């Protein structure tokens, strides 16, 4: 038969080009060239070959010679896939410790060796940070595991692999070196978040949410567990951080491979056509795709027998980057996948004439072009000119892997759903809708009496004994103890908060179903729960975020318990929200999901179950004062200072019969307070117990998914280290501490102000717009001042007031500051201390920058020369403008430098000329007021109109006059910055248009 | 009922806000449509007794009454479903894919005199369409009025609108403080003046189109009383840099819009009938005697010559005057004000506190400023 | 206030402005027409008169915006400035009439 030589002459190629390297014993193979060193991820595309010839002979079944040709492929696959597990077991301490306190120094090494499966190299000598290889390896093993391959043998190994998965669920709020080991585009020893590698841990995340790794015969003990939560935080992740390749590069050709046939980790195909267009725009050329922009790999410069590489790159490789036929490849796969022919077949077209011979005629692929030295000044002024030629290692397993198996899907010998059993093709297809259950049940027997009575019926915590309800914290507690194993040390799962996704669905415990509560309404890990408004906007929060994704199979269930702390004063009524939100739950409708009010037995029929297996079987004057004092905040006081000198955890002896220690009467004290519901005491007894915010990390990860600066507290020179990349949660408590100091409370009211603008980022990403750095301690200050201002009290009130304030009112000031309504001095305190500019003001400033020898600030300079090394898309740019403009302290000054730089871009705009000197803003704006000082002199404006600032020298009148009109203050900058001008120019004007 | 609802109309994304009611976008399963939903409380969280539950819930069926009442007209606002449930309220609009007319104007700072003319001549004609079936919206503000893919604009919030009767005034004021008749202070000052009347629509349509031109309210101050009796009293000015480059047929026409007695504004009609509005395709009874074609003649000649010297008369760059004085050059001062509304462009909102006419300050701050 | 033989004539003049009937002056005509009467403009004067008569840069001028710019008023100088020039232009003769 045709097709029976087409197939022998495929594995022909596939045994004389990536068989002959089997390496046996081990089973890796070297990767290419003189290295003697194994890839776990070059390994594993190269494997994929071999699994789709193994998937395509097994079909023609019933012959000697075929079944003995399918058998060996898939024995050669699976003892691939064992040498890779064993290489990753021999570095099981390694991963064990990576799960707690995340750092580079403790993950596994990229870098396996050959035979005997020993470590290549150092500890500090290669980058030994990369999920993205993980990530892959778990895929595929799932995947070949649902194909019918068998690869684990014991339960050690299953727990060794649920340990994997624990340590690359933390893979959103983790820098990496990304795929191609380097970082950012310059090395410098640095590490970044990469898309690719969040996306491939997201699919396989899901793809071994219920595997079972020992195939049909597999029993409960042998399966997967993988958290819901973590899926969706990193697809909100990747959704959030698409649009370009990372924070530093704005475009990645490996974005393909989150995009494509490989994991199938993306949603909005419109998104995947957009990034899919703006790689071809901005990386394809005649022998392929560049990796990304400005990277200097193999280059004819730059000494290559060099690292860390200075930052001087503004022109050295630009439009001479080397292009790889492997994004060709993925484009072929891509196309061949989903509906795609013509594309194909062109893309096949295009990449057969960029094949090179080799020995008897085999193709091969090259690993990349490149410029020759002599002509390199053509391809800079015609770019994509010039013939490039071949180099890097001319047997590329991974290209040639990837080419053959494009070609054998294309000339139909296989089919898509071979290679992926799982039905991650449909990824991209739209969710219709969902429905929500949420079931109400009453602490006490008074409760549910009041209920009927208001028209609600519901069922008490008793007479439902087939079904528990408990706290988050005991789920959280029982999963602490999934994947644990005395013998090779394994710890388990860290613990971690349990998210509205995880405690919805059931749970099965001992032949016994489990309900548990939503985290969010436990006022003893904080007192956030306490006001019944944050309850409400949460819980429609929460119920919207449900109704969003839902990701998991099956319908959901939320238990809304009703307690005694949410009555009214007389303690005989629900509270007016509560009873609405219920009313709205009742009619089908709250937030922006559909409800259905019902019993938990009528949701039991249909529900998402999970079953887990793993559970199967003087002093004495001081306290005598503490004890008799009233002025309950004086008591705390007391309290406070006895627990900083003599306190931390010694038994006061307040008490005879029983001993109570510090603790216990704190939380007693808490207790009381929290009844009488009084804002002045619980600041400082959140602060006494320390207690956080639960799932801060998550708030500093989703803040910093838009390219943000966090800074904690008031703004000296030496402390308030800014925040660039996500820390684990000690680190950012501990960070948050040292910035609060003694006061204690400023890390509370800190923590309150974080998770506030984070929970607003989600819900209006259009406010915090244009801004680039957040300063909590500057927030806390512009609160506190307008609380002054408002209430015309001194600052030591305004603070107490601040302090009094309820958290929904904290919640309302926020969002009303942040929108920046309610004189023009006011106004422009709150513009410059915020520091808002407009979206194109660093486009404004490198133009200037670029038209200009420099800007003058009264202070330092900032040069032109960096206009070169940096782009006005790249972060560090903006950084450095603003570092620049934050020397002048004062909001006021900073708003008008910023017009000034405005006007002067606009007259730059205006006047085509070269300034060639250094212009000095601070002089301009002086000028203007000087000007607008003799303008009032003139106009007849007394000694008391003409006021003179303490310690800036510019009018009150100047502030409070208005931007716009025929007095403004953009014509007196105007005027100055032309007299400026006149002022630096050979004794003419030199503007036309 | 709600089923049919939820089953019909899916909530989205939300793509606006009120004083207490939220719209959602929605989409029609047998349809697969792309309108949009809004949606009101009716007890707003156990905020008020009952009595406020009744009332919103007359405004509601008022509202609804009057969209039924005028629904089939293309450039009206039309309402395809209305739903009402206990404690929820579920309106059916349809869904535009462009702002409100505040989001362009702020955009635009001023627009063109095409737009600004085919925009009065759309308003124009809802004020006579509405007046023909006896309804006053007395809410003719910016902010009320949207526009979509054609750039054409539909009048919306119509709650505030009552149908009346001939003979009946009535009493009750709302609205912006900078958008009130003489009536209003006048029959709210004791008891003396009857009522409302229907002139009210005629000033508010003059203030669109004064604030839409020059880019700024006609009256605007920081104090409440003092705009007031400015209002009041109707002393507008024009801009003298502003309107200086401007026709005066539109100048007059605002000038009619923006009578103080109510007899001699002008009414809806006689707006249409304004030399603005006509327009002329073909014609051919333009016959008459040799005196005509003279006269014809004569008058295309003194066109001719006045083109003649256009383009002598205009100016050279001159950065003598733009040192000395940079409104001077109009298009310098164009994108001088362009500049200044986009760097504090995310603080015009709704609130008569701050709005245009704040972002401008033409009255000199000297000595003189102290004086009221 | 305009008149009706007033809209009449400015018709007329359109009408008559453009060798072709599409409702614009246009540049190619204008320039025939100048060259006709015995002006030679430049072509940065003309897209200078151009951009300055329309309220845009859409390059295009309009039966309204010529309505426009004959509604100007060109006070007493200008106006006498004007008749001066038109009789000079006119009285191309040594004739004095
Ligand atoms: N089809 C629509 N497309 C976009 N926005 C819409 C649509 N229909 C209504 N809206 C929005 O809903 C609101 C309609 O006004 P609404 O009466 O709800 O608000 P308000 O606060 O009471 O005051 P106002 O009517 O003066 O804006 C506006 O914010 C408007 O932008």
């Amino acid at each position: 038969s045709n097709s029976g030589v087409r197939l022998d002459g495929y594995a022909r190629l596939v045994q004389q080009t990536i068989l002959c390297h089997q390496n046996p014993v081990t089973g890796l193979l070297p990767a290419s060239y003189d290295q003697k060193d194994a890839w776990v991820r070059d390994n594993v595309y190269s494997i994929l070959a071999v699994w789709g010839l193994g998937l395509a002979y097994r079909k023609n079944a019933d012959r000697d010679e075929d079944k003995a040709k399918a058998y060996e492929l898939e024995q050669s696959v699976v003892k691939l896939m064992r040498g890779l597990l064993h290489c990753m077991i021999r570095q099981v301490d390694k991963v064990e410790s990576f799960k707690y306190s995340q750092s580079t120094k403790d993950s596994l090494h990229a870098k396996y060796n050959t035979k005997t499966c020993a470590t290549v190299v150092g500890d500090d000598q290669w980058g030994h940070l990369q999920l993205d290889a993980t990530s892959v390896y778990l895929l595929f093993l799932a995947q070949m595991t649902a194909s019918g391959l068998h690869i684990i043998h014991s339960l050690d190994e299953v727990n060794f692999i649920q340990n994997l998965v624990f340590y690359i669920e933390a893979a959103y709020k983790t820098a990496d070196f990304g795929i191609w080991e380097r970082g950012d585009k310059t090395n410098q020893g640095i590490s970044e978040l990469n898309a690719s590698s969040v996306g491939m841990a997201k699919a396989a995340l899901e793809a071994l949410d219920e595997l079972d790794l020992f195939g049909v015969k597999g029993g409960p003990q042998s399966v997967i567990h993988v958290l819901a939560d973590e899926v969706q935080h990193c697809q909100s992740i990747l959704n959030s951080l698409l649009p370009r390749a990372s924070t530093s590069k704005e475009v990645d050709a490996s974005l393909l491979s989150v995009v494509s046939f490989p994991a199938f980790a993306v949603e909005d195909s419109q998104l995947v056509e957009l990034t899919k267009q703006e790689i071809i725009t901005k990386l394809q050329g005649r022998y392929g795709c560049c990796r990304f922009l400005r990277d200097g790999y193999k280059t004819p410069k730059e000494d290559p027998n060099r690292l860390y590489y200075e930052p001087a790159e503004l022109k050295l490789f630009e439009n001479i980057e080397c292009e790889w036929p492997l994004f060709w490849t993925y484009f072929i796969l891509d196309g061949v996948f989903s509906g795609n022919a013509e594309q194909v077949q062109e893309y096949k077209e295009a990449l057969e004439a960029v094949l090179i011979k080799g020995k008897n005629g085999v193709p091969l692929l090259p690993e990349l072009y490149s410029v020759p030295p002599d002509r390199v000044d053509e391809e800079y002024q015609n770019p994509h000119t010039v013939d490039r030629v071949p180099m890097g290692k001319l047997p590329h397993m991974w290209g040639q892997s990837l080419y053959i198996l494009g070609s054998l899907m294309a000339e139909g010998f296989l089919a898509p759903g071979e290679i992926d059993p799982l039905n991650r093709r449909f990824s991209t297809v739209p969710k219709p809708d969902v429905v929500v259950q949420v079931s109400i049940l009453a602490e006490t027997e008074e409760i549910k009496t009041i209920l009927k009575d208001k028209g609600i019926y519901v069922e008490t915590i008793a007479e439902v004994y087939p079904i528990r309800v408990q706290p988050a914290r005991i789920l959280s507690h029982i999963y602490s103890s999934l994947g644990c194993n005395n013998r090779m040390k394994l710890s388990g799962r860290p613990y971690r908060h349990m998210g509205v996704l995880g405690t919805s669905k059931l749970y099965d415990i001992r032949k016994t179903i489990f309900t548990f509560t939503p985290q969010f309404i436990d006022q003893q890990q904080f007192y956030l729960a306490l006001d019944n408004k944050m309850i409400v906007e949460m819980l429609r929060t929460d119920l919207s975020y449900l109704c969003s994704r839902w990701r998991m199979t099956g319908q959901p269930t939320i238990t809304f318990p009703i307690s005694h702390s949410m009555l009214d004063e007389d303690g005989t009524s629900l509270n007016s929200s509560i009873l609405a939100a219920l009313r709205k739950m009742q009619d089908g409708y709250f937030g922006g999901a559909r409800v259905q009010t019902g019993k938990l037995s009528e949701f039991l029929t249909t529900s998402c179950c999970t079953h887990l297996s793993f559970m199967d079987p003087d002093f004495k004057a001081l306290v005598l004062q503490l004890k008799e004092t009233s002025s309950l905040q004086e008591q705390a006081d007391i309290l406070y200072m006895l627990y900083t000198m003599k306190g931390p955890d010694w038994n006061t002896e307040l008490y005879n019969e029983r001993s109570a220690t510090v603790r216990e009467l704190l939380t007693e004290l808490y207790g009381k307070v929290g009844e009488i519901r009084h804002w002045g005491l619980i600041r400082y007894i959140s602060g006494i117990l320390r207690k956080k915010v639960e799932a801060l990390d998550e708030a500093c990860t989703d803040l910093l998914s838009h390219q943000k600066h966090l800074t904690v507290g008031l703004p000296p020179e030496p402390r308030e280290k800014t925040i660039s990349a996500p820390l684990p949660y000690e680190a950012l408590t501990q960070l948050i501490d040292e910035a609060s100091e003694g006061d204690m409370s400023i890390s509370i009211l800190t923590q309150e102000i974080m998770v506030y603008l984070a929970m607003y980022m989600r819900t209006q990403p259009g406010l915090f717009a244009e801004m680039f750095r957040l300063r909590i301690g500057l927030i806390i200050q512009v609160m506190a001042t307008e609380l002054a201002h408002s209430l015309r009290c001194s600052a030591e009130e305004a603070t107490e007031g601040l302090m009094n304030l309820s958290p929904s009112a904290m919640k309302n000031l926020l969002h009303h500051i942040l929108s920046g309504k309610e004189q023009w001095q006011r106004r422009r305190r709150l513009d410059g201390a915020l520091n808002r500019v407009p979206v194109g003001f660093y486009q404004k400033v490198w133009k200037v920058l670029q038209k200009c020898h420099g800007l003058s600030v009264e202070g330092f300079v900032l040069p032109s020369s960096t206009t070169r090394e940096m782009t006005p898309g790249e972060i560090k740019f903006s950084v450095h403008v603003e570092s620049v403009l934050n020397r002048v302290p004062q909001p006021e000054y900073r708003q008008l430098l910023v017009e000034a730089i405005l006007v002067l871009t606009m007259l730059a705009d205006i006047e085509i000329h070269s300034i060639g000197s250094i212009i000095a803003v601070e002089k301009i704006v002086h000028i203007a007021n000087d000007l607008f000082l003799q303008e009032q002199k003139t106009l007849g404006a007394d000694d008391t109109m003409l006021a003179k600032d303490p310690a800036s020298g510019i009018c009150t009148l100047l502030y409070d006059s208005a931007p716009s009109g025929r007095f403004g203050t953009m014509t007196y900058l105007s005027k100055a910055a032309a007299t400026y001008v006149q002022e630096f120019l050979p004794h003419s004007i030199c503007a036309m248009q | 009922s709600a089923q049919d609802f939820y089953e019909n109309y899916e909530p989205k994304e939300i793509l606006g806000r009120g004083v207490s009611s939220v719209v959602r976008r929605c989409i029609h399963k047998p349809t697969s449509q792309e309108y949009a939903v809004k949606v009101i409380d009716v007890t707003g969280g156990g905020s008020f007794s009952p009595e406020e539950v009744r009332e919103l819930r007359e405004a509601t069926l008022k509202e609804v009454d009057i969209l039924r009442k005028v629904s089939g007209h293309p450039n009206i606002i039309q309402l395809k479903d209305t739903y009402e449930t206990n404690t929820f309220f579920f309106l059916v609009f349809d869904l535009m894919k462009r702002g409100e007319l505040f989001d362009y104007l702020t955009e635009k700072v001023t627009l063109s005199e095409k737009e600004t003319r085919k925009i009065m001549r759309a308003l124009l004609e809802v004020i006579c369409t509405l007046h023909k079936l006896n309804i006053v919206h007395r809410d003719l503000k910016p902010e009320n009025i949207l526009l979509d893919d054609n750039m054409n604009i539909k009048l919306t919030d119509f709650g505030f609108s009552c149908q009346l009767e001939p003979g009946e005034r009535l009493r009750e004021v709302c609205g912006t403080p900078s958008y009130l008749a003489p009536e209003i202070i006048e029959c709210s000052m004791n008891e003396d003046h009857p009522g409302y009347g229907k002139e009210v629509d005629m000033w508010s349509t003059g203030v669109i189109m004064y604030t839409l031109l020059a880019g700024s309210p006609p009256f605007w101050h920081r104090k409440q009383m003092l705009m007031l009796r400015m209002i009041m009293s109707g002393n507008y000015q024009f801009g003298s840099p502003e309107w200086d480059d401007y026709s005066d047929t539109v100048k007059d026409l605002v000038s009619r819009f923006l009578v103080v007695q109510p007899q001699n504004r002008y009414t809806a009609e006689e707006a249409l009938a304004h030399p603005f509005f006509q327009q002329y395709l073909v014609e051919e009874v333009r016959h008459f005697s040799p005196r005509g074609k003279f006269k014809v003649i004569a008058l295309t000649v003194l066109a001719s010559v006045r083109i003649y010297y256009q383009y002598r008369r205009v100016k050279p760059v001159t950065r003598e005057i733009v040192i000395r004085d940079p409104y001077a050059l109009r298009p310098l001062r164009r994108l001088i004000d362009a500049y200044a509304f986009r760097i504090y462009g995310h603080w015009v909102k709704k609130g008569q506190q701050q709005n245009r006419a704040a972002l401008f300050e033409n009255t000199p701050k000297a000595v003189l400023l102290s004086l009221a | 206030q305009l008149t009706e033989e007033q809209i009449a004539e400015f018709k007329e003049a359109f009408s008559l402005f453009d060798k072709d009937g599409d409702g614009t002056i246009t540049t190619k005509e204008l320039g025939t027409v100048m060259r006709s009467l015995g002006q030679n403009p430049t072509e940065a004067e003309l897209q200078d008169m151009i951009n300055e008569v329309d309220a845009d840069g859409n390059g295009t001028i309009d039966f309204p915006e010529f309505l426009t710019m004959m509604a100007r008023k060109m006070k007493d100088t200008d106006s006498e400035e004007e008749i001066r020039e038109a009789f000079r232009v006119f009285d191309k003769d040594g004739n004095g009439y």
